């Protein structure tokens, strides 16, 4: 909700590998949200559309 | 919009870099599959009309009930015919466009994206877009590689359905 | 931000002095139908799929060129992101009727999203009718008593189409 | 796991505070609530068998492609009934649950978290499981209060379905 | 992370010489079967929910206990779960005959996931069999040929199951 | 038994003549009927299972107090229910014997001539025939000329009813 929006939360944007491993503990959420902003979705979505 | 020369820009731009060889071999590459790949939408777009009553007709043999039950989801009225044919429609002119932009980012971004919530809070079953797909992908009568290819998108938009 | 109670509170706190005897005859009155609130609520709330499923139904039968090619819902994730819209929308109303203050309405959506359909290129009128279109609907479902006791929903209705209005013109 | 004590002390502790009288309040209402959804759980206990079996028949009934056409989705077999009549008792299991626990908290984490995608890789119509919760809420058979929250975790169930 | 290419370019590099040409014809004829290679990839790729649909399938009409209440796989939210981890493992598989090296599946799934089974409670015998079942179903689907030229698709079975066979160890 | 060569053979026998370029004029119009025809027949033969039960189900949908009432003519009990899918196999039988046949004439001789005393009879309504035959019409998934002439046939057999 914070980095996409809620317009943003589809089912074709969620990054299933990256909640796999905040929820094993591998990655801090600190990672998850540079992997979240970072992400092929957001990129398309909020970089290619933008200055 | 996921097609190579975009992405190969993506690459160059996120890197932070000048176009390198790499990107030359995916553009020789692209070329490779245009130079069959526009002729193959061309002949799509020829038999676009009959494929797309017999993909229509196909999915009212394959699902009798929706014919007969009413609702509006259903196409038992002949509105929902109307825009039931529409979708059709829609699924292979985003399969022509798949195959002209050289990448699935067409139908990503115009099908994909959005597709199971509006099949989820209209009760429509995915399965007659398949059952849709299956058809078109076996009565699109092309040959070789550019049917190959043709039934990769359609192949993708199956797996992205269910 | 703010209940029913707060709201006082906050005009209390503003006179300066404690609050006056008919302010509590018309909190108690409030607390008496706070309750009578809520059933109107729950009703309303078990039904909001359907209610946006509904409320969408009859806004792309009644306007086309929005799902035309080149319309501003026409394509699937735009129009998912249409019922998203219309779906928050639906749970702020049902925010505001809950604290029984617009205030949480105002302060959720609607001095932004004005300008944020404009700057999208949203039209303003086919959501405007949208929700206008929803909130005849969500009072049509809450008006009808099935397996409810007999009670007086009146200036509910009233306070709930108040709430629809103002969403609907903050919309615009 | 969203039950009022739960997040009544998921508020105060993400506040950083001590508890107020506002969770207070809450469990006063809590308690309130627990009081007659109790008995209601345990007269949904003693009914459970009989509304599993009606609510497998009026799905079978609104439904009869299902028990037609060969698939190992639809209940057209024996095995296909057997594994829809035991995810008819987990839905009415997680309604139980959900009376017990005094909000929606365990039917939204053994059910509803991952419903979609499980409906979407199955082909299972989530209308049949609205049907039959329909039919589970037209026929529990319980009264006043009880029988209206009952229907209120029902019907949040057919809404996060469809 | 590595290629064919990088492995021998790294391998190369470690010897501290140029590319001897044993090595380079074997590269021009990897060259040559490479897309040979990806033919499999092309139509192991485009079936892949069917694989592991019937992978889960046969592997749940296999071990009912999973489905079983009180089993691993029972609660739909795991159950959603297992598929993710099949689905993921068969993407990578396809990544890492992608690239002719089994390098991508290691780095990318094999280290962790055992101690992560482990550390879950997750049976690392039943996802392997499912792992072996699905890869027996994907050189079964990619084997076959329909209006597909003759070819010679040995060493890439023996290279497909050789990086399903090494997933499945890795799992344990 | 109306069929083109017999009722051709029939023509020249009352008029007391040889055969003339008449009945090959009939002949080489009943090969070109029969080149599609009997292929037809074989893809309804291979359907026709699912399509007996599939008008077994539609009958039961649109007529539902049949299933209700007490009666040995109504399909409330299991044996109405064998002997009715028995008489909906008896219609799709005679329907692929006139498609073999190309003529009206086996239809005529095993169910028309007789199927109005026995109604009559039996209290059987023939509307519960016409909506199985309607159902088998509409989802018998045939296409093109066959398809035509297969709802010729049974759009014959519903005149024929009522
Ligand atoms: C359907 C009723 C109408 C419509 C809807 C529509 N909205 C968008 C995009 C956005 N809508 C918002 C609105 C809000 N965001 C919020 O957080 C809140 C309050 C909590 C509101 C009211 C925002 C921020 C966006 C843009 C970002 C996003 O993902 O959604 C679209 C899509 C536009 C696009 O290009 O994606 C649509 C279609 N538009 C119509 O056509 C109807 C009139
Ligand atoms: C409104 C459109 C219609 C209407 C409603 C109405 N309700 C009441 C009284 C009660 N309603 C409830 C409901 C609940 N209490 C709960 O705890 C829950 C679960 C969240 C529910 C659903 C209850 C319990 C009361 C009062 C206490 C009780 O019933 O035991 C009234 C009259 C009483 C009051 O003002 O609260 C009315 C009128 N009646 C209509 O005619 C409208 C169409
Ligand atoms: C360009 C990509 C694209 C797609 C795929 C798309 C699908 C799409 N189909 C819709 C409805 C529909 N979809 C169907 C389709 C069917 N129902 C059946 O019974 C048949 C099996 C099937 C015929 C193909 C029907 C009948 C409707 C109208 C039902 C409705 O009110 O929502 C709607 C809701 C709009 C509306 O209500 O009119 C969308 C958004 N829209 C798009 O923009
Ligand atoms: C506790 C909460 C919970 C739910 C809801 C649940 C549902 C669930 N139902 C499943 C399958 C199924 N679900 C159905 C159900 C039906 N099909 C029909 O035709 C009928 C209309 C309906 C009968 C109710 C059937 C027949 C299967 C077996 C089909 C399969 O192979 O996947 C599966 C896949 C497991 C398997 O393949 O055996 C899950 C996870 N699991 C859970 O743990
Ligand atoms: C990119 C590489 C990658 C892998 C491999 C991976 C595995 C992985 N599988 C997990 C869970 C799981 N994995 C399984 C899978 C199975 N369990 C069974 O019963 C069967 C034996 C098997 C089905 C084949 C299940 C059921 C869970 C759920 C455990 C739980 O949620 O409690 C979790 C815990 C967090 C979560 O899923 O949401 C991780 C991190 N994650 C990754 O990021
Ligand atoms: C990405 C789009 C794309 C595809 C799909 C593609 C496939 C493809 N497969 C080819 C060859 C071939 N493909 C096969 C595959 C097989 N033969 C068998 O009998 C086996 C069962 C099976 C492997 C399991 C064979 C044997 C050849 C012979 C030619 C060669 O070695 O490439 C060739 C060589 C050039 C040509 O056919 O014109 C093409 C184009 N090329 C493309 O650009
Ligand atoms: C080959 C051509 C042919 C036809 C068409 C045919 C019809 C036929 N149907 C009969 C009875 C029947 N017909 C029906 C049929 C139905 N009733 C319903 O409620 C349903 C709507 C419908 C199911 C299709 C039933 C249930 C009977 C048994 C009732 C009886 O005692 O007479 C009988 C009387 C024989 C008997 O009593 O068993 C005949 C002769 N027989 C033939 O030889």
């Amino acid at each position: 909700r914070q980095i996409f929006s809620e317009h943003q939360m589809l089912k074709s944007n969620r990054q299933t590998f990256l909640e796999s491993q905040l929820k094993f503990g591998q990655i801090t959420v600190r990672d998850f949200i540079g992997g979240l902003a970072t992400s092929a979705p957001f990129l398309e979505r909020n970089y290619q559309t933008n200055s | 919009m996921k097609t190579p020369l975009t992405e190969a820009v993506s690459i160059a731009d996120s890197q932070g870099r000048f176009l390198s060889s790499t990107e030359i071999q995916v553009a020789f590459g692209r070329f490779r599959q245009a130079k069959a790949g526009l002729e193959a939408a061309k002949a799509l777009t020829s038999k676009a009309d009959s494929l797309i009553s017999g993909a229509a007709q196909a999915v009212y043999n394959k699902f009798p009930y929706t014919t007969q039950m009413q609702g509006p989801n259903y196409a038992a009225d002949q509105r929902g015919k109307d825009k039931c044919a529409r979708d059709i429609g829609y699924y292979l002119r985003m399969v022509t466009y798949c195959l002209i932009a050289g990448g699935t980012g067409p139908m990503d971004e115009y099908l994909i994206a959005g597709i199971d919530e509006i099949n989820r809070t209209f009760e429509l079953s995915p399965s007659w877009y398949i059952e849709a797909l299956k058809y078109i992908k076996a009565n699109h009568g092309l040959s070789g590689d550019a049917a190959v290819e043709a039934n990769s998108y359609l192949d993708y938009a199956i797996n992205a359905l269910s | 931000m703010f209940d029913a109670f707060t709201k006082v509170v906050s005009q209390a706190d503003t006179r300066g002095e404690m609050l006056s005897t008919a302010q509590i005859d018309a909190l108690s009155q409030m607390v008496a139908e706070s309750n009578k609130r809520l059933d109107s609520v729950n009703r309303i709330t078990s039904n909001a799929s359907t209610i946006v499923s509904n409320a969408a139904r009859s806004l792309f039968a009644e306007q086309p060129q929005l799902i035309a090619p080149g319309g501003n819902a026409y394509t699937s994730r735009r129009m998912a992101a249409c019922l998203r819209d219309m779906e928050i929308i639906l749970r702020y109303v049902t925010y505001a009727v809950f604290a029984g203050d617009a205030s949480v309405l105002e302060d959720r959506c609607l001095n932004g999203l004005r300008e944020t359909y404009l700057a999208l290129g949203t039209p303003g009128s086919s959501v405007a009718v949208g929700v206008g279109k929803m909130k005849e609907a969500a009072l049509a479902i809450v008006n009808d008593p099935a397996g409810i006791t007999p009670g007086d929903c009146s200036a509910l209705a009233s306070e709930i189409a108040g709430y629809f209005d103002r969403a609907a013109a903050a919309v615009s």
